[PDB]
């Protein structure tokens, strides 16, 4: 899972 | 729970991340000086939140303060954002799990990755800019927000009020860099590439520092700190090592050479066959 | 075409000699030896890779790829 | 089939070049040379490795292994 | 002489058998496969790379490259 | 024969492309190129290795060893 | 001769395929492939490495090099 903000 | 971050002064900014990190987590016994260590974030319950009210974007003003983060509080992700006149909570696809009670939750079809939000943003965040007047203009631009989708402008305003907010508490090094920005002289605070892999490497730092015991550096991945003073002027607060702590295999760390190494990283450069067979095995 | 751009989930050596990794959900296969390290470096380190090749259905091949840090 | 699935328990560089893993209790040679880095690499780290082979008897050979995330 | 300083921001194999490296927002390629792996281990380890060539230039080739820590 | 059973003390490339670890005190060098990474790998992350051959005198050739965390 | 014992200060690819170490403040070159990432794991880990070589001029060449840890 790519970064989440 | 809810918090305040007053934007007023840097004394102000600083002092509402420290009272949030104190509530919210604790010190890593051998990360800590005086008040001021890398600490973890106490265990809660999935979907537990803390809200965040933003104030001070007008210095000491009791104005542009219609504006409340919703913060995961397990992993500090911004579910998304409230708008306290209309009292309506803009929620991100990837937190339909969050539930605020009293509020008009709108659920969005935006995630809340950096890649969407850069994407629908047109606005990477390496070089990007952020001042107090363009944090007075995205507090407008969320203000005026309405929809299940976000839009270009919503989305830089999320870009930069999560810099200013989450990851200012995850890292002690975007708090003391952006903090400038707040002073009379009104500079403006430039998001570096090396801010930004911190950003990315949140979850591999949060696996390596719990077995920190005094070792000479820590490296993880393109992260480096060759001291204690370089760890704790730049990381805050890590995650209960949750997904984001785990790439893959079960070792968080070997020591090399008196450095305390991310094993992945160790293992992803020690991987090589002998160098003449790889290239001549075309 | 851009066919996938994520994590990858897993790798295999294949019986073949290819390598196959999992990306967004889909399976793809690459013959390029120089590769096999990079991809599991990749892996390792969590770098988001990009998968591109003319038809983008699970099972098919690859001689392009992307490495990132974000 | 699917004959073994968890961490190396160690691994072996054998006389004849081929290379052994030891997994769930039991050992499997492999003469592909690229999976030597590979394999020592995952058995760095504890990587779960799932090892495929048309008999799984301990002193099997290998010549497809998957690399796991758990 | 030194035609870009910095960390790799990406790097990608392409089907024409070139290896490319972003540093400094400019791109470079080679087809050096000795320069893959210790490209790539540059990458994820953060080195500081310095390309040099007799003629730098965005999107040229090279073969001759620092690593430091 | 178990040779040696030990870290790694020292690793050394020669001018013959062999290579020569120091294992429990003892010097063993071997002709595959394939082992210098892997003995490398051990070295640096402190695997115990068990050298494997039919002759153990100190400054003999091997061709198996076994790797351990 | 022991040439020079340190820590790599700086390693560079050349256009010639060979490859240059800076070792306690005397670069030194060699030809030998297989060192090439060999000397990037010393220097990226901070091994103390000897240079040996009959000539110990800085700019001369080696293929022999001890590898320490500390």
């Amino acid at each position: 899972r790519r970064r989440r903000a | 729970r809810e918090f305040t971050i007053d934007f007023s002064t840097q004394q102000s900014y600083v002092s509402s991340l420290n009272s949030i990190r104190t509530e919210i987590s604790t010190p890593l016994e051998h990360i800590s000086q005086g008040t001021t260590s890398v600490s973890v974030i106490n265990h809660t319950p999935p979907g537990s939140y803390f809200a965040v009210d933003i104030r001070g974007l007008d210095v000491y003003q009791a104005r542009f303060d219609h504006l409340r983060l919703i913060i995961e509080q397990n992993n500090l992700y911004v579910a998304g954002f409230v708008n306290t006149a209309t009292n309506t909570f803009y929620r991100f696809s990837d937190f339909t799990h969050i539930s605020v009670p009293g509020v008009t939750t709108v659920s969005m079809t935006t995630d809340s990755s950096y890649t969407t939000l850069q994407r629908v943003a047109a606005l990477e965040r390496s070089g990007m800019q952020i001042s107090r007047h363009s944090l007075v203009s995205s507090y407008l631009a969320l203000m005026e927000f309405s929809g299940n989708t976000m839009t270009r402008d919503a989305s830089r305003a999320v870009l930069r009020f999560v810099t200013v907010t989450a990851e200012a508490l995850r890292f002690r090094q975007i708090q003391r860099e952006f903090r400038q920005a707040l002073s009379e002289t009104a500079p403006v605070y430039t998001m570096t590439p090396g801010d930004v892999d911190l950003t990315l490497n949140w979850g591999r730092i949060s696996n390596v520092l719990p077995e920190y015991r005094g070792e000479d550096g820590v490296r993880v991945g393109r992260i480096s700190f060759n001291n204690i003073s370089a760890i704790l002027g730049t990381v805050a607060v890590i995650l209960n090592c949750q997904p984001e702590c785990q790439i893959t295999g079960d070792r968080p760390v070997i020591k090399i050479n008196n450095t305390l190494w991310e094993s992945n990283t160790a293992a992803a450069f020690l991987n090589r066959k002998s160098q003449f067979l790889y290239t001549t095995g075309k | 075409a851009d066919c996938a751009k994520g994590k990858i989930e897993f790798s295999k050596y294949n019986e073949d000699d290819t390598f196959t990794v999992k990306v967004d959900g889909k399976e793809y296969w690459t013959s390029r030896w120089n590769l096999q390290p990079l991809l599991q470096s990749a892996q390792l380190t969590g770098m988001t890779v990009t998968i591109k090749s003319s038809t983008c259905e699970s099972g098919s091949g690859f001689a392009e790829v992307q490495f990132n840090n974000d």
